[PDB]
């Protein structure tokens, strides 16, 4: 099994790595939310265009429980799995506490599983 | 079926007082209807403050104590001071709880000063349930002991009687007392009485004759 | 334990001129309470008490089977039992069930009819009897019994000593068994006169 | 347990060891184990200690009996019978694995095995017990047709002794009787009187 | 080990003034069958310290494999330091307690003698890890029947010469021939003091069968 | 062991006897039986003596963490839910314990029993342990949801009394604790000597 | 228990520890466990002690109604046939493990009489939980024809030995010597062990227990 | 399962049962009468193994009115225990041991009241108040917080109410109706039943 | 002990599960509920042991919700009876079996109502009817006597109100109170509690 | 089974009967319980057949490849050595009793018993399987130090049919294997052959 540091200091005390990661999320669709007094929207470009796509199917607002939702920027591959890992959290949650998850909760456990995949051999 | 345990034998106790605490125990190691030794103390040495007696299976007791003895080392490296008596206490209770489903067959009894330098006993069952007791019998003859220890340091069932603070000397006085009384009835109490007493100055040993029968 | 079924504590103590005997007053199923006031201390002459702990239907059986023998007896023979032979009386008793016992075992408190000299003994479940010349003791708790004893019993004690020497051995000792208690009877037998005592106790 | 007998022109010789075990506690090392029934029958006794004595005292009361009435000294076949009935009647209730020898003006020397399970066996010669298992191999191969007496005490006390050597439960002395007609004639080989065989060093 | 095999009986231990002596029949049994007849029950584990083992022999082989092999590893290196008696007697302690916890002993009880520094030293180790020291030693029927002999001696006279200890052992030896029916009269005697560990055989006792003609 | 407690218009009333045993012999009489979890948190003891406090202090310690990660206090049925998830993993392998999880969080007064075997449930009153079945009696016929503060103290006190008193393996004293919407009290310890004196 | 008895030059010696336990406490710390049987007959009792005290009492008294009806003093072998044929029919049940010891007609005897039935004639035996420690003592010790106060030595000692050495055995040592001419029932013989003396003193005043109910009855 | 109870006030014992016969899973009679009546002023309360049960209160029952028939007058409620008890205790080691838990209620002219006690063993109780079954975990307490020795009929019947309301509330078991009898000088009388 | 019952007619499914919590001898909660909501249109019910009943209907139920969540739909009754057979299934020759017994009832916008009966083997069958618990011996003669595929809403609950009086007229368990739910094509609704 | 071997100046000599036994069915009465593991070391086997056959072939696996290794050929004691380590570490789960017996040049004649449990112990003589019982007096009263050859195969001859007359889960034949420097010999003694010992019918 594949345990090479990919992400590592380089002599500016940069992560290399995440930066570039960030440029991929420079490149996505625009992504814009606004706190209202009792309503939150979130509204997104494009993604394509495209006469024959099937509009349904590329979403780029994605709700993650009853009560949170998100929209993403950047590869939308990566973003499927962090939506699916963080959909499989939200019922741990409920699980275990029984009430939803805070947006905050959530929001941090979403973090530190990024900050992770920035720490860990192989990935 | 091989069995893992064997009962060993012993009796333990342990008294607090003011600026003081006791730990004794007999010194006969028996097996069946034999005599190991008649020269076994059940009373070991944790700190200049802590003394712990341990009586039951005996393979039991030597393992436990090596264990005590290896984490008070532990903790004096992680934490650059010696474990108090309370936490001695609180720490063993998780040791024998780690052994919730194959039991460490001692019952233990700590003896010792708390951090304002008064007595303190801690005494446990086998699986690490605790807590803290002005005076406390364990091992084979508790039942003979502790009764009579509620009635004369208790004060229970007196009337018109003073509630006086517990001396060195009557605390003697009475451990002597309840394993004389101890070897007439249990078979396996007897040989000799170790007595330890943990003050500020230290600990200091005393050691007296019982039956040999 | 088909001994411990009904829980319960009897013991006997000699003093100088005097005997003493006392049981605790718990009648139990287990863990429940039934009653209260159960009587395990049996007269079986005006200077001779019979107290019996086990079983709770055998402590009556034997208490009235033995009564049952010892009236025959008394009729028969001139007289009032001595304090050895009622202890014999019972042994045979007891052993006749040698294969299927009663499951009692008994202590014997008394003075002799004539001399007025102290007894008591206590028996196992088959009659195997024993003297003593300080306290005899039987029940779930005879440990703790054993232990007060030892420690208190001191010889040739007047009335009033040995009266509070058996009250708090039993208190004491019946405070460390969960089945043996709820209250304590006390009978102090002298030459002239029986003093019959409730003491005050834990009621848990 | 090793007991052992011998039939001989005019008589019998009988053998046994002295242990008496509880567990592995030795509760008597110099056991009587040879019990005479009569004048001239004797019995070798195995397995319960408590079930061969009160066997063996029925027994003997029995024969005493029998003997009075007819007026005659008893069998030796009749002594086993009466230790078969016994035996196999009561075959649930008792450990016992006896050997009946002895002399009468009928048959002579005379031999039976009356075994665990209460069968009875007339045989040249008999052995019984735990040690008995040691020593089959021994007897088949040392034994001969026509020894005399003394030859069969020596062929007893040899093969007793190989037992008593390597059973466990066997040991102490090596007790001897000889039965004929002119009565009978007991010994003890005790300690260096014991046959003795090397173990097999490098 | 669940079910011991070829087994061996008694070992005894006492202290005298400048060492210890051991003592062990050369029997191992098999059930009741006295099977093989010139074993030693008997290890001198280095210069200091000797091992008497009771119980299953097949056990004591691979102690005797284990200890032999760790005191080889210790002189290897060469650097004045070496087991003694009380660390053996550790070492054990504590492999016979884990064997135990792992529920599967090694069915021994075991005595050891040594001599280091001026002291003697005499401790037991069971199969459960129940150890300790005493002025004497006895396993299995020993414990019944030789303790209460060497006990008896040693109230009268805390401190036994080397030739005392001995005739004390071989008065033991001799009741154990008589009323253990495990026993066998071929042993061996080892003895540890400053000059290092000595083991003797095949020793025998001389015994007395007058009884025989007393029935009584 | 006897303990109860109940929810009602004040908060909850959680009571308990003293008394460990060992088989028949008793081991003391005064055993401290509610633990304090936090300052607005309580956990009961019935059953194993070890079991008991070893689960609770684990409880306790997951509930200091929860507030460390999370920033606010955890509920009493998110924490009632930590010790079930814990024990259940151990069903069938001889733990004992019998607990009531009783607070006061952002729901109002909250109470869950929790034993080993699995249980989990929320209700009005529940008694735990040995006595138990007496507690219940009493308790049952003197409990309303609008009793006054100092009738549901002579109830929690007297219900635990009378068991103590059927019961041979209950005893001691009875201890009495008050959960409050700003936080638990500890209101009283009765000798059950001094209790039978005044009944 | 530790039981033990010996043949010696002209007569035989019986001895016992004091001890009787129930479970693994002390019950009687000075019991009798050497029993009379007839006055050249006695017997130390271990096992079960209802069977031993109960199975001597009434061997003991078949005997006398047997010496009433013949006029003469019984044998050994009669009271080991009588307790022999008993515990047999019992089938081990009746637990009792005896010393047999007297001087009759033909002399001094010894038997050791087990639960099951079985016997043994022998110059010395040792019963009880402590039997083989005294066991020890007599193979080290024993000598035949011994005299009197050597055979009384080495039967204390053997008794000494089950009190030290057994759990089951303790409190003092009783002897019994039998010869033709003597009988010394020696109870105690020696007191080895003693309780240590009370150092604090509860001498509890009247009135320091309280009492709820008080009822006096005078008596004649 | 079977409950019995009784309450013995200063000149009155108040007694009931439940009218359940079960078997298995089912009900199989809802008006059962566990009630035995020995004499004009004694009640024998019988519960227990099937066949044993009635077997050994019929029995009681029989020689008791036995006694009466012989000698003109009846046995008194000590007397009739006392009996009950030996009879019981008798076969507890032979061949036909009953496994029967009972109570026994009387009024003596001269003795006034008496309730007694008495489980399978044959141990034999005289109690101001007493139950048995399963039922009695859940009601004793109940007797041991209100009764008082001189409670009237009126208040006895209360308190009776308290228990039985508290088995249906708290106990698994559907006992849904009870059997009510007093005793007094004038001898045994039937209350209304109590249902659910 | 637990009674669960479903009724299934032609566009709804009603279940009724009983309200008790028992342990040992007593009652310990009276409000008990036992059904488990899955999705908008699914109810599980389920009872067996300690423990083993709620963390499995909790797992599924999370499980249930996940897939919605992921997937935008919910899954159909049948399907999630499926995959409620294959965890049990699947369970029950490992480490960590689950004894429970269950009624799954839903209704789905193509196929209608279904209710699906399962036990603690995970044996799956759909049913127009079911029930569950020793009360079940008692009730299903009584809906296979008057059970009619037709049946109405109205007529369905009063089956279901002759099943709960036939358990409080011959049960020897103490129900005295019991959740009802319908499920149809909006949803599921609370129904009155019946009670005695 | 019985089994043994014996040791002479130069060599060694064992032997074992024939019979296999399920319960009291006789499946092999010709077996050969005598098996090779190198050139000049044999071991008799007792005891569970798949047991002995298992750990025999994986012994003769070790062995051999260890004596490739060394380029010389194995010490008795090596092969003995390895059957104790392997009968010992899983004596819970075999039943094997085992003799060892060969020769090789450094020790020349060698017999080791590992019985069941798996000690190792070097003997004059070894005997085991279940009809060893019958013969140990035999063997105790007969054994002479210093046997030539020739006498160590009528010593082992005639304890074999002893044993095999009374032990129902012996018989068959006599196998019997002599080794020494020269080689291994190997002779079976059927019928007639077998030592006859008469049954002590009456006088
Ligand atoms: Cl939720
Ligand atoms: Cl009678
Ligand atoms: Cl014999
Ligand atoms: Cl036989
Ligand atoms: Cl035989
Ligand atoms: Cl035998
Ligand atoms: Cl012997
Ligand atoms: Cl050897
Ligand atoms: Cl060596
Ligand atoms: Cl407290
Ligand atoms: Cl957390
Ligand atoms: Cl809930
Ligand atoms: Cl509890
Ligand atoms: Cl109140
Ligand atoms: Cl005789
Ligand atoms: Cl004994
Ligand atoms: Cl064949
Ligand atoms: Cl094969
Ligand atoms: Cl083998
Ligand atoms: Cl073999
Ligand atoms: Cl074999
Ligand atoms: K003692
Ligand atoms: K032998
Ligand atoms: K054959
Ligand atoms: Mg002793
Ligand atoms: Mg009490
Ligand atoms: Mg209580
Ligand atoms: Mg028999
Ligand atoms: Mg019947
Ligand atoms: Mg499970
Ligand atoms: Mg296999």
């Amino acid at each position: 099994s594949y345990d090479r540091a990919i992400t590592v200091f380089s002599p500016d005390g940069h992560l290399f790595q995440v930066e570039y990661a960030q440029e991929a999320v420079k490149k996505g669709s625009t992504a814009v939310g606004v706190r209202g007094r009792d309503i939150v929207v979130l509204g997104v470009e494009k993604k394509s265009v495209a006469k024959l796509q099937d509009e349904r199917t590329v979403r780029k607002i994605c709700a993650l429980d009853d009560n949170v939702c998100m929209a993403f920027a950047g590869l939308t591959a990566d973003a499927r799995i962090v939506i699916n890992r963080a959909r499989v959290e939200c019922q741990s949650h409920r699980l275990t506490v029984e009430d939803p998850v805070t947006v905050e909760y959530i929001t941090r456990y979403i973090a530190s599983l990024k900050q992770r995949y920035t720490q860990s051999n192989g990935r | 079926r091989f069995s893992p345990y064997v009962f060993n034998g012993g009796t333990i106790l342990a008294i607090a007082g003011e600026d003081f605490a006791i730990v004794a125990s007999d010194t006969r190691l028996s097996e069946g209807f034999s005599i190991h030794t008649r020269d076994s103390p059940k009373c070991y040495k944790l700190t200049d403050k802590t003394v712990i007696g341990c009586s039951g299976f005996h393979g039991d007791c030597l393992t436990l104590t090596k264990i005590i003895e290896a984490r008070l080392k532990m903790y004096k490296h992680s934490n650059n001071k010696a474990m108090t008596t309370g936490a001695i206490a609180a720490m063993l209770s998780t040791i024998l709880y780690s052994r919730r489903f194959f039991p460490y067959y001692v019952y233990n009894i700590i003896g010792g000063l708390d951090e304002e330098g008064k007595g303190a006993v801690y005494s446990f069952d086998p699986v690490g349930s605790y807590q803290r007791d002005s005076f406390k019998a364990g091992g084979s003859a508790s039942a003979m002991l502790q009764p009579l220890l509620d009635n004369q340091v208790g004060f229970k069932n007196m009337q018109n009687v003073e509630h006086v603070p517990l001396s060195l000397d009557r605390a003697m006085r009475l451990v002597k007392d309840v394993f004389i009384s101890a070897a007439e009835r249990d078979v396996y109490t007897g040989d000799a009485l170790r007595i330890c007493i943990v003050t500020k100055e230290g600990i200091r040993e005393e050691t007296v004759s019982l039956r040999k029968d | 334990s088909i001994m411990s079924y009904n829980g319960g504590a009897v013991m006997a103590m000699k003093g100088k001129n005097c005997v003493a005997i006392a049981a605790d007053r718990r009648f139990g199923i287990q863990a429940q309470m039934v009653t209260t006031d159960f009587q395990k201390i049996f007269p079986m002459g005006d200077r001779l008490y019979i107290g019996l702990a086990g079983l709770a239907t055998d402590v009556q059986t034997v208490a009235q089977r033995l009564k049952f023998r010892l009236n025959l007896y008394e009729l028969k023979e001139g007289r009032q039992i001595k304090p050895y032979t009622l202890m014999s009386m019972v042994a045979n008793l007891l052993y006749e069930k040698r294969f299927g016992p009663y499951y009692t075992e008994p202590v014997i408190a008394g003075l002799d009819p004539k001399t007025f000299k102290p007894f008591i003994c206590s028996l196992d479940l088959i009659g195997c009897p024993m003297v003593t010349d300080d306290f005899v003791v039987s029940g779930t708790c005879a440990e703790q019994m054993y232990g007060m004893c030892e420690s208190l019993w001191e010889p040739n004690m007047d009335p009033d000593h040995l009266f509070e020497t058996i009250s708090q051995a039993m208190l004491n000792a019946v405070d460390r068994d969960a089945v043996s208690g709820m209250g304590v009877i006390v009978h102090i037998i002298e030459k002239d006169k029986i003093t019959t005592r409730t003491l005050k106790a834990r009621m848990d | 347990t090793t007991i052992m007998a011998v039939q001989f022109d005019g008589g019998v010789v009988l053998g046994a060891d002295s242990r008496t075990t509880t567990g592995s506690y030795i509760a008597n090392r110099v056991t009587d184990k040879l019990t005479p029934i009569h004048d001239r029958i004797f019995c070798c006794r195995s397995g319960s200690a408590a079930d061969t004595q009160a066997v063996a005292d029925a027994v003997t009361y029995q024969l005493g009996f029998h003997s009075i009435e007819l007026n005659e000294p008893p069998l030796v076949h009749t002594a086993a019978s009466l230790f078969k009935e016994m035996c196999y009647r009561y075959r649930e209730d008792l450990m016992a694995g006896i050997i009946i020898a002895g002399w009468d003006p009928q048959e002579g020397g005379q031999v039976y095995s009356v075994p665990m399970g209460g069968m009875m066996v007339r045989q040249s010669f008999a052995i019984g017990g735990s040690g008995s298992s040691y020593i089959y191999g021994y007897v088949d191969a040392t034994y001969r047709e026509g020894m005399t007496k003394e030859e069969c005490l020596q062929f007893t006390a040899n093969a007793l002794a190989l037992a008593m050597e390597r059973d466990g439960s066997s040991g102490g002395v090596i007790r001897l009787a000889a039965i004929a007609e002119s009565g009978v004639e007991r010994q003890v080989l005790l300690g260096d009187q014991i046959p003795k065989f090397a173990v097999a060093t490098l | 080990t669940q079910n011991p095999m070829v087994t061996g009986t008694s070992v005894l231990g006492v202290k005298f003034e400048g060492g210890v002596v051991i003592a062990a029949d050369m029997l191992g049994s098999y059930g009741s069958l006295a099977r093989f007849r010139n074993i030693s029950r008997i290890m001198r584990v280095n210069n200091s310290t000797m091992l008497g083992a009771s119980g299953d022999y097949a056990d004591f082989q691979y102690l005797k494999q284990v200890l032999g092999q760790m005191v080889i590893d210790e002189e290897l290196l060469g650097d004045g330091h070496s087991y003694s008696p009380r660390a053996i007697h550790s070492w054990l302690t504590r492999a016979m307690y884990s064997r135990r916890s792992k529920m599967n002993p090694l069915w021994n009880t075991m005595v050891i003698g040594g001599y280091a520094d001026g002291e003697s030293f005499l401790g037991y180790v069971d199969m459960l890890g129940v150890a300790y020291e005493a002025p004497s030693l006895a396993t299995g029927y020993g414990a019944y029947l030789a303790q209460p002999l060497l006990r008896e001696v040693l109230e009268k006279q805390p401190v036994l010469s080397q030739t005392e200890a001995r005739d004390l052992v071989e008065r033991c030896m001799r009741v154990l021939y008589y009323r253990d029916a495990r026993s066998y009269n071929r042993f061996q005697i080892a003895t540890v003091t400053e000059k290092g560990v000595e083991i003797e055989g095949p020793l025998s006792t001389e015994t007395n069968w007058d009884i025989a003609h007393m029935i009584s | 062991t006897t303990t109860l407690a109940f929810k009602f218009r004040h908060g909850v009333i959680v009571a308990a006897d003293s008394r460990a045993t060992a088989g028949a012999y008793i081991a003391s009489q005064t055993v401290k039986k509610v633990i304090e979890i936090n300052p607005y948190l309580l956990g009961t003891m019935a059953g194993g003596a070890a079991d008991c406090s070893f689960w609770e202090r684990l409880l306790a310690r997951q509930c200091r963490i929860y507030e460390l990660r999370n920033k606010e206090r955890i509920s009493v049925a998110a924490a009632s839910k930590l010790l079930a998830n814990m024990v259940y993993q151990y069903k069938g392998m001889g733990l004992s314990m019998g607990t009531m999880i009783c607070g006061w969080d952002k729901r109002g007064p909250g109470l869950y029993y929790v034993d080993s075997e699995g249980n989990r449930i929320s209700g009005a009153t529940f008694s735990v342990g040995s006595g138990s079945v007496y507690a219940y009696g009493v308790m049952d016929r003197g409990y309303s949801y609008d009793l006054e503060v100092e009738q549901a103290y002579d109830l929690a006190r007297r219900a635990i009394y009378q068991a103590t008193y059927r019961d041979a393996y209950s005893g001691g004293a009875v201890n009495l604790y008050h959960v409050r919407e700003d936080g638990w009290i500890r209101v009283s310890s009765d000798n059950v000597a001094d209790l039978h004196e005044k009944y | 228990t530790t039981i033990a008895g010996v043949v010696y030059k002209d007569g035989i010696v019986l001895g016992a520890d004091t001890r009787a336990t129930e479970g693994m406490v002390v019950a009687d710390k000075n019991c009798s466990k050497i029993h009379f049987i007839s006055p050249n007959i006695y017997c130390c009792g271990a096992g079960t002690a209802a069977d031993t005290d109960m199975t001597t009492q009434l061997i003991s008294s078949n005997l006398e109604l047997h010496s009433l009806s013949t006029g003469r003093l019984p044998r050994v072998v009669t009271a080991n046939r009588m307790l022999k044929q008993m515990l047999f029919r019992y089938q081990g049940y009746i637990g009792a493990a005896l010393v047999l010891g007297g001087v009759d007609v033909t002399g001094p005897h010894l038997y050791s009489i087990y639960p099951h039935g079985s016997t043994d004639k022998l110059p010395y035996v040792t019963m009880g939980s402590g039997s083989l420690a005294a066991m020890a003592v007599f193979e080290d010790k024993f000598r035949p024809d011994m005299e009197e106060e050597e055979a009384k030595n080495l039967v204390s000692e053997a008794i000494a030995a089950g009190i030290f050495n057994d759990l089951g055995s303790g409190s003092n040592i009783d002897l019994c010597v039998i010869s033709k001419n003597k009988l010394d029932f020696l109870r105690p013989y020696t007191v080895p062990n003693k309780k240590g003396t009370r150092l604090g003193r509860y001498r509890c005043e009247k009135g320091t227990t309280a009492v709820l109910t008080e009822k006096i009855t005078p008596l004649e | 399962m079977e409950y019995l109870i009784g309450i013995q006030g200063p000149d009155y014992v108040l007694v009931a049962s439940d009218r359940v016969a079960a078997s298995n899973i089912v009900q199989m009679k809802d008006d059962h009468d566990k009630m035995f009546k020995m004499s004009e002023k004694i009640l024998l309360l019988c519960v227990g193994e099937a066949g044993d049960t009635v077997q050994f209160a019929e029995y009681i029952q029989k020689n008791v009115q036995l006694y009466k028939m012989r000698n003109g007058y009846e046995l008194s409620p000590t007397a009739a225990a006392n009996f009950t008890r030996r009879n019981l205790a008798d076969c507890l080691r032979s061949r036909t041991p009953y496994h029967v838990n009972l109570l026994l209620a009387g009024y003596d002219e001269h003795e006034g009241p008496a309730l007694y006690y008495m489980d399978y063993l044959a141990a034999l109780a005289k109690a101001p108040f007493a139950a048995h079954g399963y039922g009695a975990f859940l009601t004793l307490s109940i007797l041991d917080r209100y009764y008082t020795p001189t409670i009237s009929r009126e208040r006895a019947v209360e308190l009776l109410r308290k228990c039985l309301e508290e088995l249906q509330k708290r106990f698994i078991l559907n006992l849904p109706t009870f059997s009510v009898r007093i005793i007094d000088k004038n001898g045994i009388h039937d209350l209304d039943n109590i249902s659910f």
